[PDB]
């Protein structure tokens, strides 16, 4: 899906955009800060946003 | 001069004198209150760690201590200190300016300034060791806080006033600050509480107001059936109206 063209396109703000040629780890961190996995462990149930 | 001028300039006068006595001649008590939280912390990493994986492993001991430690620790102080006034500064009744209820409120601002300092470091050392320290709704979480920070200004006041006549009757009040630290669910979730002795609990507004801040704080953390705002927040409004009116009753006799 090309996360890394994706994320880099609002160039109207610098916090929460996807800046050209970072590493490979900030991609990483980058991507488990923009999807968020929950568990609810009574009904044992994963919710992805 | 304006009556409010007058206060104000007595209660920085109280709040000054009473800094000097609350940390220390060599300011020691910096040494204690923020040692104060981690001695709590650090003993239930070796007992319940494993226990609270097991109840919820969603959030951390860590975290979840400090979100309902300091809380509590704040209210009890603000409780003690407010009820060891009056007394402490017997002696400066004698300037016709300084009267009992200014000694309970710069007691109450020392104790809320020392208790959000220690919040704030609190915070920052946990998001410096990579937990999770951002709350998700900081203003519920504002209002929370600010219920328990009148609830508790509420008992002290009331506590220190109806203790004059029997100073004996305080000393079993700070040892009934005991058991709620370990009725609260601040050192375990009370989701374990087997389900006949959560009514008898639910009188507590003390765990209502943990339970909501904590709710406030960590993302997707669940709020057990009878747990609300209204009811801790009426229950200080009336403490609070009745303990004004009681120290207005007996405005003279603790002059």
């Amino acid at each position: 899906l090309k996360l890394r063209e994706h994320f880099g396109t609002p160039l109207r703000d610098p916090l929460f955009r996807l800046w050209g040629g970072t590493s490979q780890e900030w991609f990483l961190e980058y991507y488990r800060s923009r999807v968020e996995v929950l568990m609810d462990d009574i009904c044992g149930l994963l919710t992805v946003r | 001069r304006s009556p409010w001028q007058i206060q104000q300039a007595v209660l920085f006068a109280l709040f000054l004198r009473e800094l000097k006595t609350r940390l220390g001649g060599r300011w020691l008590g910096v040494f204690w209150v923020l040692l104060e939280p981690v001695a709590h912390i650090a003993v239930m990493t070796t007992l319940f760690s494993l226990a609270h994986r097991a109840a919820m492993p969603s959030i951390e001991y860590p975290v979840f201590l400090i979100t309902g430690l300091i809380p509590f620790f704040m209210f009890r102080g603000l409780v003690t200190r407010l009820m060891e006034a009056i007394d402490s500064n017997r002696g400066l009744f004698a300037y016709r300016q300084v009267k009992p209820i200014d000694t309970v409120i710069a007691r109450a601002m020392l104790e809320i300034s020392l208790q959000s300092i220690v919040y704030l470091i609190a915070l920052g050392t946990l998001g410096w060791l990579g937990f999770h320290f951002l709350p998700v709704r900081a203003l519920e979480l504002a209002g929370v806080s600010a219920v328990l920070i009148m609830l508790g200004a509420s008992l002290g006041l009331f506590f220190a006033v109806v203790t004059n006549e029997i100073p004996q009757a305080r000393a079993i009040v700070r040892i009934s600050l005991l058991p709620l630290y370990f009725v609260s669910g601040v050192i375990f979730p009370v989701h374990t509480i087997p389900p006949q002795y959560l009514p008898l609990l639910q009188l507590n507004p003390v765990l209502h107001l943990i339970e909501l801040s904590r709710a406030s704080f960590f993302p997707q953390y669940r709020v057990l059936q009878g747990i609300n705002l209204a009811y801790p927040a009426g229950f200080a409004l009336l403490s609070l109206f009745l303990a004004l009116m009681l120290y207005r009753l007996r405005r003279h006799q603790l002059a």
